[PDB]
């Protein structure tokens, strides 16, 4: 807790720019409000001869529906003149420098006897404030035509705040006197006189309008309208009052700004509606109360920060919305009652106004556990996350903020087709209730989705895209019949992010039948109709429901959503989201018995190797060693629910199919004292399990294979037992003996080989002794993070598909893809796979490596990395950062409290590897911020390679193994002898795995080591690229330790031996090798 | 060009062909020589080897010795290669590294000789094919692939063998 005043008064550096940006806008500013101070008065009219006033004249006037009939309207306007102050985020210096432009904003009071004491009928208020503002911008326009400044500003009608209730007029500059530099727009908003009424029609409750329902919008925006003065009266009494405020403000509405809440309005489909200046009025409430006792919560003789902490510790904990809220009053404590109005709300008695009614109980509701989650981030005090919490724009991709996202087309035609095409009501106390059709229809699609999804999502949000807040003089207002519709969108993004616990339950519980039956069970049986079913289960429970059918491509939420579209709504409507399915079927479907039918958190498969490993367990325990089996445990990937292809009975061309099973005997004191004999004992061990198994337990095949993965001792010799369910496992032995035999041989070792021998004792520790508290915590992990297993499986083939999976570990891309699962902040946690993925992507293309490392504490949420270990890894991060500052051969930094040093799974990767990983995937964000999620986004995401790559050998397999590798479009037996399953399987990986291992100096190699997970649907086809080192960018003399396969034409120069070196790959692979291709 | 037959210090090139691919439109493959001799047992009279193929094993270097033998009748006496680390297992030995006993230059191959008449024959026998096939490359003595490869070596998931092994581990323990 020291950087934390330093960030501030750096941000602030950065943010302030506040002469240069505003003396000549404060000298524009001058110039229009005395033009509009010497714009004179105008008398007396009405409205029937208003229209013929502005019948062919280039001004417009705007309005709401229904336009104005002189009728009812018998009606008159007067024009006087308002004097003019500054309000706001530029009247208290709160300028923000965006490349979009902040506001500005204006005065325009109203005075007293030109209108009547009765504003409450039917919005010729607002009429008049139209007429009003149209007679000034027609005099504004002619003012440009006789003042010369017509060719540079343009003025814009437009809604205000995103409200069509709300016309303004804004100034914008299009290309001394013109200027396009800081922030850009000005506009011409209105106000009325602060007295007009009685006391007692201000509640929102109330009615006073056409054919009693309430019209909180209406009662509400007239109030708005009036007010837009005393806000900051009170708000400069308690800037006379605090130190604090500007900072305050300033790193709230930039909080605010990067988690995308704007001030515009939440009832038309927008994420925001709470803004920067409600922000600073609760500020100022919760400073001069904010308890029942009359507790003020903040003291404003202190900093920002901790007013910033006490703000939105309070707008975090208190809940506004549900259950009664906090009132406050100025002219000023703050008290809180308990009705709930089913509204964010906070009252008041100087206004008499209920502030947040601008802003939806859904935008509310996700707000406040935004607010609860940067608690959780700024009330750690182990990690520095101010990057999190003020930097990064969480708002500006589409899919990092929510989990799921669909379209809802509305092709509805007309307005007078809305009667037949849209499903829901249309009648006057909607539309007096929800002014206009959109705010109406997005509200009750709002309430159709919760509804139908309840519990099975934590919250949903709606946007109406292409949403357009300005239009021009032409038009009364916006016109534009966008994909099926006279209304101010064209589609409906609908957004969720999901309680992942409960995706794919397929049944979503009514009440209880009981016989006279209850309300909210009509409610649920008029909701589903056809769907609704009686119940009873294996408990004898009577409940409601409906089932669903799950599908490992589609999952059940979007047909939920679909019927709740096509039945409530619309019946033409369309919903779709075809990335879901896209890659669910880049997900491998296994070939089970109705696995196209099962979900993707369906883990049985790996549950059911899990068994045949326990009985295997079992036999293995009940027999007899001369020295008993101390811990026999399982450490491979179906085991930590990591492999790609989940794993099938019966299939050999799986690489994850022998799981990887580490047993350890007694501590005896009787293990030789040599590795080969020590090697040699612990498969004397492994002979004698063989040979009683094959003895007893006939139906268990067996045979050995001899390891080559840890480096220099050529005795390790697995067994492989082949159960009857139809699984493989490589059985290891661990002794005491073998990392003190390792350690010394580190101590005795020649002077020059202590980091080639610790090459090989990383090898070991990250083969046995750390990968078993590794699958520990992972599979420990993967119940309180669902999705990560189908997030690692899809980007495990992500990094086939650009096959660097043969050089980047397994367990590197687990922590990987842990990462943002056990710190999922400033975003929150994965509920779907897509959001997983790219999450995984966002991170990896954003983090860089020489300044900052990526530890991670693997725990669940609500054991931790403490701060002394934090800053301990913070310290060997520091030490291996400073012996190489530039990563030439520790490229990446991954730590976790079963791993503090971090050398362990990175070791060996090369820097063009390393690099094509992090360069990729800024490719990846790049392109998915260039087009946006689409089909063919997601095929070239996941097309292999096609970049600067310089050797493609192309390979086919004499068969096809998807078949014999459980990827279905049978193998279900052994044979007789156990080497057939050597041509079975393919020799690629290894064999590539020799060929950089002998060309590990002139030029690095790779494969695609999973053949038909990429390579087609006959699962056949690899390609092997290599790629020359650096340093054999030019024609070298021959030394004796440069390493290099050589074609000398001249006595000096040598080359590389090209055709001979890909002809003997050819040789060593023809069968395999079909084709060659220089880049 | 080919014409350039002697390096800087006593290297000799040996080129030779490689054979028909399916989708390839004169691979050619060269070796170094020079020649050491030492005190020592087997580091005496013997040629440095640059420039090997994969896994170059016994029988068919010798019969690259056999056929110079039916072709000019040298003499030779070499039938055992000397420390041809291919493709990196044997840079260290961890068993004498951590035991009692088993003690006492990248891509390089060591084949020795016995006779001086031996290593004069051979040396200037592949000096005269070097110069040979650097002005005609054309129909030199070949490599001769009754495959080594895909018998010697297909081993990675071929199962080792039970009373193999077993004999293996028990002569050792013994």
């Amino acid at each position: 807790s020291n950087i934390f005043k330093l960030q501030i008064d750096e941000l602030l550096e950065q943010v302030k720019l506040k002469q240069k940006h505003v003396l000549k806008v404060e000298k524009f500013l001058h110039k229009l409000y005395d033009i509009l101070q010497e714009i004179p008065d105008w008398e007396e009219k009405s409205l029937a001869e208003v229209d013929s006033f502005f019948k062919n004249k280039i001004v417009s006037v705007p309005f709401v529906d229904p336009k104005p009939i002189p009728q009812n309207t018998n009606y008159k306007f007067n024009y006087k003149k308002p004097d003019i102050s500054l309000i706001g985020s530029f009247a208290l210096k709160a300028g923000i420098y965006q490349p979009n432009g902040s506001s500005i904003d204006t005065l325009l009071t109203m005075p007293k006897e030109l209108f009547e004491k009765k504003d409450f009928l039917n919005f010729r208020c607002l009429h008049k404030r139209s007429v009003y503002l149209a007679y000034l911008t027609h005099h504004l326009l002619i003012l440009l035509k006789k003042d010369k400044l017509d060719s540079f500003l343009q003025l814009e009608y437009s809604y205000f705040d995103n409200d069509p209730l709300l016309p303004i007029l804004r100034i914008s500059c299009s290309k001394d006197y013109n200027f396009y530099k800081t922030r850009f727009s000005i506009n011409l908003l209105i106000g009325f006189p602060y007295k007009v009424f009685e006391p007692k029609k201000l509640l929102p409750n109330r009615n006073c309008i056409r054919i009693l329902p309430a019209t909180p919008l209406y009662n509400f925006s007239v109030l708005s309208s009036s007010t837009h003065e005393n806000y900051l009266k009170y708000l400069y009494k308690t800037k006379k009052q605090t130190e604090s405020f500007v900072e305050a403000t300033v790193l709230g509405r930039l909080w605010l700004q990067q988690r995308g809440f704007s001030s515009n309005m939440s009832h038309s489909g927008s994420l925001g509606g709470f803004g920067t200046f409600e922000f600073t009025i609760l500020m100022a409430a919760l400073l001069n109360g904010g308890g029942i006792n009359s507790n003020k919560i903040l003291l404003h003789g202190f900093s920002s920060y901790q007013l910033f902490k006490g703000v939105i510790k309070y707008l975090a904990t208190m809940d506004l919305c549900h259950d009664g809220h906090l009132q406050f009053h100025s002219n000023p404590a703050s008290k809180y009652i308990d009705e709930g109005f089913q509204t964010p709300t906070l009252f008041d008695k100087s206004t008499k106004v209920n502030i947040l009614t601008k802003m939806t109980v859904s935008s509310y509701q996700i707000l406040k556990e935004y607010a609860g989650e940067t608690l959780r981030m700024l009330n750690n005090v182990v990690q520095d996350q101010f990057s999190n919490i003020f930097l990064t724009n969480i708002s500006r991709f589409d899919n990092l903020k929510y989990d799921l996202c669909y379209d809802v087309q509305l092709p509805l035609g007309k307005y007078n087709n809305l009667e037949t095409s849209l499903a829901a009501t249309f009648g006057s106390m909607e539309r007096v209730k929800f002014i206009t059709l959109e705010n109406f229809l997005a509200h009750k699609i709002t309430n159709v989705a919760r509804y139908a999804l309840g519990d099975r999502i934590k919250y949903i949000q709606i946007e109406m895209v292409g949403q357009k807040s300005d239009f021009p003089i032409t038009k009364r207002k916006v016109y534009s019949n966008t994909g099926g519709n006279h209304f101010n969108f064209d589609f409906v993004r609908v957004k969720l992010i999901v309680n992942p616990s409960e995706c794919d339950k397929l049944v979503t519980k009514g009440p209880a039948h009981s016989e006279t039956m209850s309300t909210e069970a009509a409610v649920f049986k008029n909701f589903w109709g056809i769907k609704s079913s009686l119940r009873r289960f294996k408990d004898g429970s009577i409940t409601h429901c409906c089932v669903w059918s799950t599908s490992s491509s589609e999952p059940i939420i979007s047909s939920i959503v679909n019927f709740a579209l096509q039945k409530h709504v619309s019946k033409k409507a369309q919903i779709s989201n075809e990335t879901i399915k896209k890659f669910h079927n880049f997900l491998p479907l296994p070939n089970l018995p109705s696995s196209a039918k099962t979900s993707v958190l369906n883990l049985s498969s790996f549950f059911n190797l899990k068994k045949s490993f326990d009985d295997l367990y079992k036999i293995i325990f009940q027999m007899k060693l001369p020295l008993s089996v101390k811990s026999i445990l399982p450490v491979g990937s179906a085991f930590r629910y990591t492999s790609l292809c989940q794993p099938v009975p019966f299939a050999y061309s799986d690489p994850d199919f022998f799981q990887d099973v580490i047993l350890e005997f007694e501590t005896s004191p009787k293990w030789p004292d040599e590795i080969t004999s020590l090697e040699k004992a612990k498969t004397a061990f492994l002979l004698k399990i063989q040979e009683e198994l094959s003895a007893n337990s006939s139906t268990y095949r067996s045979f050995f294979s001899r390891d080559e993965s840890i480096p220099y001792n050529l005795e390790i010799v697995t067994l492989n037992i082949l159960t009857p369910e139809g699984y493989g496992f490589k059985f290891r032995v661990l002794t005491e003996r073998d990392e003190i035999l390792y350690l010394r041989a580190i101590a005795n070792a020649r002077n020059e080989l202590k980091p080639e021998l610790e090459a090989t004792f990383l090898k070991f520790t990250a083969k046995y002794l750390a990968s078993v508290r590794h699958t520990r915590t992972l599979e420990n992990i993967s119940h309180s993070y669902q999705f990560y297993s189908p997030v690692v499986r899809l980007f495990k083939r992500w990094l086939d598909t650009h096959l660097l999976l043969g050089h980047i570990t397994d367990e590197l891309a687990e922590l990987i893809a842990i990462k943002p699962f056990v710190d999922p902040a400033p975003y929150f946690i994965p509920g779907s796979l897509e959001n997983g993925f790219l999450k995984v992507l966002k991170f990896i293309s954003q983090w860089n490596w020489k300044d900052d490392p990526l530890i991670l504490d693997l725990v669940k949420p609500e054991e931790r990395l403490t701060l002394a270990q934090y800053k301990g890894i913070q310290m060997n991060f520091t030490n291996l950062r400073n012996s190489d500052p530039n990563g030439t051969h520790l490229q990446f930094f991954v730590a976790s409290k079963n791993d503090p040093s971090g050398i362990l799974y990175s070791s060996g990767i090369p820097l063009p590897i390393a690099t094509r990983l992090t360069a990729l995937a800024k490719v990846a964000v790049n392109l998915l911020q260039t087009h946006g999620l689409n089909q063919q986004t997601i095929n070239l995401l996941f097309t292999p390679g096609l970049k600067d790559y310089d050797f493609v050998v192309d390979l086919r397999t004499p068969i096809g193994l998807k078949s014999s590798c459980g990827i279905l479009s049978a193998p279900s037996n052994f044979p007789e002898n156990l080497n057939d399953l050597s041509e079975k399987m393919d020799p690629t990986y290894q064999l590539v795995k020799y060929l950089n291992l002998k060309y590990k100096n002139s030029l690095i190699l790779s494969s695609r080591k999973y053949i038909g997970v990429n390579g087609g649907e006959k699962g056949d086809k690899n390609v092997i690229t290599g790629l020359i080192k650096p340093l054999f960018k030019g024609a070298h003399k021959f030394r004796v330790n440069l390493d290099c396969n050589v074609k000398p034409v001249d006595d000096e120069n040598v080359i590389l031996n090209k055709e001979a070196i890909f002809h003997e790959i050819a040789a060593f692979g023809n069968d395999m090798v079909i084709n060659f291709e220089t880049d | 060009i080919e014409d350039i037959s002697a390096m800087k210090n006593g290297f000799i090139v040996v080129p030779f062909k490689l054979p028909d691919h399916k989708a390839l439109p004169a691979s050619l493959h060269f070796m170094f020589a020079k020649r050491h001799q030492s005190s020592n047992s087997n580091e005496s009279d013997c040629l440095f080897l640059v420039n090997l193929p994969l896994l170059s094993n016994i029988e068919h270097m010798k019969k690259f010795v056999g056929q110079l033998c039916g072709k000019y009748d040298t003499v030779s006496h070499v039938e055992e290669l000397l420390y041809n680390d291919e493709f990196g297992l044997h840079e260290v030995d961890l068993s004498a590294l951590t035991s009692d006993l088993m003690s006492s230059p990248r891509n390089t191959a060591l084949l020795k000789f016995v006779d001086a008449a031996s290593i004069n024959n051979c040396w200037n026998a592949l000096k005269k094919y070097s110069n040979l096939h650097a002005k005609h490359p054309n129909e030199l003595f070949e490599w001769t692939y009754t495959t080594p490869s895909f018998t010697t070596f297909v081993n990675f998931y071929k199962p080792l063998d039970i009373d193999y092994l077993k004999e293996d581990i028990h002569t050792h323990m013994a």
